[PDB]
DNA sequence: GTTCAGTCCGACGACGCATCAGCACAGAAGC
DNA sequence: GTCGGACTGAAC
DNA sequence: GCTTCTGTGCTGATGCGTC
């Protein structure tokens, strides 16, 4: 994920940072990036053990998960300088009644495309790439285990963009300059510079050309262009090409193989498939803004 | 400048006893029309509307609309003193951080006044549209309250069934299940049959307002927030809006 | 008139310069004036002088008021063997001040935080709450009676009863006694002087003016005509008599009455040591390594001992069959281990009547047959003496002998003591054993036994001489045994490098600056700082001043979201995390309060440092480069 | 299977409310003659015998004898939600897994029903022989409860005395001893009558009396029976329908 | 040697309960004239004085002047164990270590008895002079009780100010401020329900609401009470217990 | 004759059994 | 538990 | 049915005793 931009926001605009708790997100469809999620699940069935139990935990509090898998990754600076366990996760999605999407590229772009088009209200990832892809709401830290307390952090892209006044492209350029996975950035100018330089020079291209000293280490191959067009219009699937629906979960089909390929507590898994199934009797309660429009806010003098 | 006088002060006690609990901090909008207040609850699953028209005020003056944010637990503690039949009078200055209250006893003997501190509070407001409800039930609030309490004693999911032939309330808990019915002897008006489900984890908080009015009305339609409404004399009414349990 | 009462005047006369008549109960106002004169002085021997002046005055005018004014200076409420304690919190005191001064709690808390002292804010303020009768001036007997009443009054709504009594004492102040009452109730009297120094000022007073004189006192300066140096030589040999007399029997309730009615030279004739009274146990000195042990014990033939991580216990067996068990800090802990009291028929040989012994008690695994950590012992229950359902078993390790069959052995060589220990008890495997000791002067076996101990679940090494200085008497020197810690023996230990996140305001000597800190580890799989410990020790005065002067501008008014804290003390300031401080640790442990490292071994229980110590401000780093919770877990695994 | 109807639902309301703090679960035994429930407490120190005779109800239909294990706290949570004046009905099947409770209001605008989960339980059944207790006393219930509320306030044990014309309660503790004096009366709206054989004195736990005391609205008159060192019998006469009998161990 | 029977034990209940909250241990002096109870609080802020006279007792007989040290808690509970209408008879003889209470029921069939352990007690005696008071007010017991029960929620201390037009309470604190101006019940002399003020000079002072909440407990003995306020003087609150006695309280001001 | 050498005193820290306070509600009493 | 801190003694 | 409260735990918050 983009280096340090959470720090810039948490120092300049904590107001768009909303600490909230799990039961506040009832009914919500959530677009989960499968790649970073299975990556933390590996930290040999442990990747499946998190894939089972974290999915259960989400289902309990009205949250409907949308797992999005990666396609062709773009020309990473590190990566351009196996799917046995990946498809192992695709196996139990159908076997537990959860949908699987496959994105044309980095699934964080396809999760953000889904959010910005109304099909889903929140995502599930730790990386701010989805905010930079235009997702108005980011929901983070959900995928953590039950003991690691982690209340769930909202970010509001609309509020962030409004408070500084600096548009989406004037937020993509921030991310690139502040240190993306696509290229190095200018290690000679501090991370605090990003909001102020964007306020004074709302592009990376205008930002570099004004100051040309030997002390300003702009990238040796200056990929601060190409990432801007990538985050503007990434290689994503059509959201309405896949109407999300959450199916009846299997009561026995997973467990007949689950303890079989990886010997583990029968009682935990059988109770898990029961509890996730009973949570589907909930997921019911809704919210007034869906029925009645916001006339606006009324401000006291 | 705000000045309103009201001989029926005892209803304000009953109003603030109900509003306080679902909304700890709330904002009145004071207008030439009289006083109103709207706010949503914590989960954004319900909201309240208070309406009181200026027609019922013993004297009123207002040069412009005023927005006053107030903690309702403070007003409840204040009015836990004011006497059961007192005249209640409210006053405010053009830009003050305080609201004045003046209370006169019926016997003129015990005369009280207070001056509370305001706080700055801006809250979101939702503009409810006018609509007709496929079911309207009009019935005494005291039985409705008892039924809601009796059902959340067992289980939190309530089903409310409304039709020409009667009203039904169904629920169940880990101990088993129950059903209650009401017969036209309660009055029902309908256009289409409706049956919905809601959470008594808000209806037993709603039914606090039993002292505010002798009867309640329930307005319902398919996939629409239940409206529970209580009349306030001639001066106005109170409404609650609750999102359905899909 | 005590308002100008001046014990700083040269040549104090025990009766002529006092400010009450004899027979009267001692005015607490004078005790307060004298405490204000002591704190105004820095020189320790001048403080022992001024306290001796006042002890002499008391035994000249009002001998019965001796015992309370000791505790007015010693702050203790009785012999620790009784279990009496004041049992009042500093919050309760700050609310009592708010009631008696009429000031609201937020302002008084803010003032007390900026001054670091409840006694300073007890003055300069009034409630104007005029009673109808101006109160009776407190006596030192009355002050002590009200403090033991606060200790006695408990049960439901007890904090009301405590608040009432404390209000009453507070409104009865006249000029400056209130500050010292505020200190007195916290257990933090901050007098600048303690037990040994009060025993010294006592010894000087009781030697200058012995008991048994009728008024007016016939003799005032028992050192008269002698030169000050030979006076001092008589004072200090008498002071050593007193100290040894105090060491053989800890409680002033056995000492002070017989001191009045028999006089100071004949004290040991009555005061014999016996089973059923506890005795002051030996202390240990921190040494870094074996060359230091060899220079300290060059002439001294010495032996080696494991330092087991248990609780210190003294056992005192009477010939009638009742036997008691006592801690280091003097308390009666008997009935924590009633099963040991059930074991007494099998432990001693049939030829012996009674004894006193010292032992380290450690919890023992019945089927595993191994040691377990101090974190096992600390969770052991305390109040109930129920032996029917026993959860956690115990085994004993001997390390000294005090008393056998009617002979006192404290005065004797460790050679004859340990001989008589071995030759007069039976060992019971899994119940009670000698600590293993190896009897050599070769460094190899010593560093071998070091390794064997650190791998046999023990803390470090204990070193004892067999005869040279080996005796039990504390008064000659309290530290006759040596502790060889692993902590610096490795040259550098478990060093960690932690970011600053918060600061605590200073108090006492530390007041007017910062006085404590809160630190975080780095959690890179969240990009956030996990609070790991509070730091309060090992920084010097001028480097503390440098830490403050660097932190002054670094505050943030809000908590920045990059913090994780819970249950731990909410800090007085939030700090932007710009520097890292290298610190030292003695052990990792599973904190039920700290968030850091939760779930890497145990799900909810986080990790924190036993015995944290600051070391160095690591000025070159960036915050995220600091230690990770995964390394912290790795070290914890390496502890087993 | 059976079906039973009674117009005075309050009767069974109180019959339940008397037992709720004695035992949390019990076997109700229902047969064509009537309903019986014999059980010890949570501590073996006491026993209850509750009996309701079939002819005491307005309508009774039992064709198969049946005993159900019942969670009494559950049925308490049932009946708390109904008015006292309503008609009760209970139905049971042969496959004893759910009981139907029906509430018929005197204002017929409301009639309601609830289905409750049954449980399998085996109560340790015992035999209670009838015996001539050497002292027995009948008295009004309201003061007997007041006396218990008073004596349990000062201590945890009570001593009865039963003489030929005089009965007394006594309790002693830190703050003293309290003596309650009863003299026989022989007509008024209520009377205390003694059926003596030999004089006696016994001791009982005031705590279990503090629980027993909740049965007071079920009867005007309560009858207490004892001998030397046998348990105290306490009977509340439940109309012409039947009885509720406590049996409480005497403290040595 | 002492014996004292009184028909309306309800007064005795009410007064013991009303005293409990402020003091736990106190002494009666009993004499052939009657009973007195003077006591001080542990803060020595609030002084109480009860007086009973023999003509208020139905059957009173004291021969020797006897002091009874009594813990209020045990005897208050003993009268909680008694009916209101029951006829109560205190009994003891010379150097009796135990206090006898007889409780008599209107049914003749119930005649209960309770023995209380006495205890040693020494109390300080103080001699407050009777004097003029600058302001005197008679108020219904309920109206002052309600004023205080209310104002306990607005602050911790009340700034009283009496005057010829009407008595003012006023206070301030955490949530705001609150004023109560009781006027004088002037045009209609209802007696049972009136507020009456007499004043030579106005007086204005500050007082503690904790102790006012402790004082108001004697409201069920009389429908009215009287307040005497004077500059720098402890507030006198008085409860005239019909023709059996008087109960008086002094409150140290917060000047 | 002063840079060492040792005492002694209180700065501060981490856990955990006990043990009481502070809502919070059924409950009963009071009416 | 533990480390620093001010001062009299250590004794050369 | 309403009143304020009482008796009811349950959970939270420190004081003080190990080291
Ligand atoms: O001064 P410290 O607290 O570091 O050390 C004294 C402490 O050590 C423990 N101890 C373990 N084993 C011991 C021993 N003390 C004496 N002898 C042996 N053999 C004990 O807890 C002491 O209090």
């Amino acid at each position: 994920g983009i280096q340090g931009l959470a720090k810039l926001i948490a120092d300049v605009a904590p107001s768009a940072i909303r600490e909230n708790d799990i039961k506040s997100y009832f009914g919500r469809k959530v677009a989960i990036d499968a790649s970073m999620s299975i990556y933390q699940f590996l930290i040999t069935t442990s990747h499946l053990m998190g894939m089972f139990y974290r999915t259960i935990r989400m289902m309990e509090n009205g949250i409907k998960p949308v797992y999005v898998f990666d396609g062709k990754p773009p020309q990473l600076k590190s990566g351009e300088l196996t799917k046995q366990h990946n498809d192992e996760c695709k196996h139990l999605l159908s076997l537990m009644g959860i949908p699987y999407l496959d994105a044309p590229s980095e699934a964080e772009a396809s999760c953000a495309a889904l959010v910005k088009a109304g099909k889903v209200y929140a995502a599930a990832t730790e990386d701010m790439a989805c905010l930079t892809f235009g997702s108005p709401v980011l929901m983070r830290h959900l995928t953590a285990s039950e003991a690691k307390k982690l209340p769930i952090q909202e970010f509001h892209l609309s509020r962030i963009l409004q408070e500084l006044g600096l548009n989406q492209e004037q937020f993509v350029d921030l991310c690139i300059l502040l240190g993306s996975d696509y290229c190095e950035s200018i290690r000679g100018i501090g991370p605090k510079r990003a909001v102020d330089l964007i306020q004074k020079h709302k592009s990376i291209e205008e930002i570099v050309r004004r100051l040309d000293p030997n002390k300003y280490p702009v990238p040796e191959n200056w990929l601060h262009k190409e990432a801007h067009q990538l985050f503007l219009e990434p290689e994503v699937l059509d959201p309405e090409s896949v109407e999300l629906k959450w199916s009846e979960p299997n009561e026995e089909e997973l467990i007949k193989f689950m303890c079989g390929e990886k010997q583990f507590s029968e009682e935990r898994i059988r109770s898990g498939v029961k509890r996730l199934s009973k949570s589907r009797q909930g997921s019911t309660q809704g919210r007034l803004d869906d029925f009645f429009k916001v006339t606006g806010s009324l401000s006291s003098a | 400048m705000f000045e309103a006088r009201l001989v029926q002060g005892s209803i304000l006690k009953k109003v603030l006893e109900a509003l306080k609990d679902l909304i700890n901090e709330a904002c009145w909008d004071i207008s030439s029309s009289g006083v109103n207040l709207q706010s949503m609850d914590s989960s954004h699953v319900s909201l309240v509307q208070l309406t009181l028209r200026s027609e019922g005020f013993d004297t009123y003056r207002c040069d412009r609309n005023l927005a006053m944010g107030v903690n309702l637990t403070s007003m409840s503690k204040i009015l836990k003193c004011a006497g059961n039949e007192d005249i209640i009078t409210l006053r405010a200055e053009d830009n003050a951080d305080t609201l004045a209250l003046v209370f006169e006893a019926p016997n003129q003997e015990k005369v009280s006044d207070y001056e509370m501190k305001l706080m700055d509070l801006d809250v979101e407001q939702l503009g409810i549209p006018e609509q007709e409800y496929s079911c309207v039930v009009k019935m005494p609030s005291g039985e409705f309250a008892r039924i809601c309490r009796d059902l959340s004693h067992i289980g939190d999911a309530v089903v409310i069934s409304c039709a020409k032939d009667g009203v039904k309330f169904s629920a169940s808990g880990e101990l088993g299940n129950g059903n209650i019915k009401l017969s036209q002897t309660v009055t029902i008006e309908m256009n289409e049959p409706v049956q919905l489900t809601f959470a008594l984890r808000y209806l037993n908080f709603f039914t606090k307002a039993t002292p505010l009015s002798s009867t309640v009305t329930l307005s319902m339609s398919a996939d629409v927030p239940l409206v529970v409404e209580y009349k306030i004399a001639d001066m106005g009414h109170l409404k609650y809006y609750l999102a359905p349990k899909i | 008139d005590p308002s100008g009462y001046n014990p700083a005047k040269n040549n104090y006369h025990p009766v002529e310069d006092a400010c009450w008549k004899p027979g009267q109960k001692v005015p607490y106002l004078a005790v307060a004036r004298t405490f204000e004169k002591i704190e105004e002085v820095s020189a320790r021997l001048r403080m022992v002088e001024t306290l001796s002046n006042l002890l002499r005055s008391v035994v000249a005018l009002s001998p019965p008021d001796l015992l309370p004014v000791l505790y007015l200076s010693l702050n203790h409420l009785g012999p620790p063997q009784q279990g009496l304690e004041l049992g009042v919190g500093d919050g309760v005191l700050l609310k009592a001040v708010a009631q008696a001064t009429g000031r609201q709690l937020e302002s008084v808390r803010a003032e007390a935080a900026e001054k670091g002292d409840v006694g300073l804010v007890a003055e300069n303020s009034r409630s104007t709450q005029r009673l109808m009768l101006p109160p009776p001036p407190l006596t030192a007997s009355g002050v002590f009676s009200k403090f033991r009443d606060i200790a006695r009054l408990t049960g439901s709504a007890s904090t009301a009863k405590k608040i009432d009594i404390i209000k009453g004492l507070f409104v009865a102040c006249r000029h400056s006694e209130a500050r010292f009452i505020a200190r007195s109730l916290s257990g933090r009297l901050r007098l600048g002087l303690a037990e040994q120094s009060v025993l010294a000022a006592l010894s000087q007073a009781v030697s200058l003016t012995p008991p048994g004189q009728e008024f007016p006192p016939a003799m005032v300066d028992a050192g008269k005509g002698k030169t000050a140096e030979a006076r001092k030589t008589w004072l200090e040999e008498q002071g050593m008599i007193l100290k040894q007399t105090f060491c053989e029997v800890p409680d002033l309730d056995r000492i002070i009455p017989v001191l009045l009615e028999h006089g100071l030279e004949r004290l040991p004739e009555h005061c014999k040591l016996s089973p059923g009274i506890p005795l002051k146990p030996m202390l240990a000195h921190p040494t870094r390594g074996i060359s230091e042990v060899l220079k300290r014990f060059e002439e001294a033939a010495f032996t080696c001992e494991y330092k087991y991580d248990g609780q210190r216990a003294q056992i005192h067996a009477l010939e009638g069959g009742e036997v008691k068990i006592f801690s280091r800090n003097q308390e009666d802990n008997t009935g924590k281990y009633p099963d040991i009291i059930s074991r007494i028929p099998k432990i001693k040989l049939p030829s012996v009547t009674s004894f006193i012994l010292d032992t380290e008690a450690v919890a023992w695994d019945r089927e595993k047959k191994q040691i377990q950590p101090f974190q096992v012992l600390t969770t052991r229950k305390r109040k109930e003496v129920d032996a029917s359902e026993i959860q956690v078993q115990v085994c004993l390790y001997a390390f000294d002998l005090i008393y056998l069959n009617g002979e006192s052995l404290v005065r004797e060589p460790l050679s004859r003591r340990r001989q008589l220990l071995r030759e007069n008890f039976v060992e019971t495997e899994g119940e009670f054993v000698f600590a293993t000791s190896l009897d050599t002067k070769d460094i190899e076996q010593i560093a071998e036994f070091l390794e064997q101990s650190v791998k046999d679940s023990c803390e470090g090494l204990m070193v004892k001489t067999l005869d040279v200085d080996a005796t039990y008497e504390i008064a000659k020197r309290s530290h006759n045994w040596l502790k060889l810690k692993k902590d610096y023996l490795d040259g550098v230990g478990d060093t960690l490098d932690l970011v600053v996140i918060g600061a605590y305001l200073g108090r006492g000597k530390r007041a007017g600056r910062y006085g404590g800190f809160l630190l975080a580890s780095y959690d890179e799989d969240s990009e956030e700082l996990q609070a790991i410990c509070k730091l309060g020790t090992g920084f010097s005065d001028e480097e503390l001043e440098e830490h403050h002067q660097s932190l002054k501008a670094l505050v943030l008014p809000s908590p920045r979201p990059y913090v994780r804290i819970d249950g731990a003390v909410i800090p007085d300031h939030w700090l932007d995390p710009s520097a890292v401080w290298e610190v030292k640790c003695a052990d990792l442990s599973l904190s039920p309060i700290y968030p850091a490292a939760r779930g890497l071994v145990d799900s909810d229980k986080g990790i924190s440092l036993r015995f944290p110590r600051f070391i160095r401000v690591r000025e070159d780093k960036q915050p995220e480069q600091a230690t990770t919770s995964a390394q912290v877990a790795c070290l914890y695994r390496k502890q087993s």
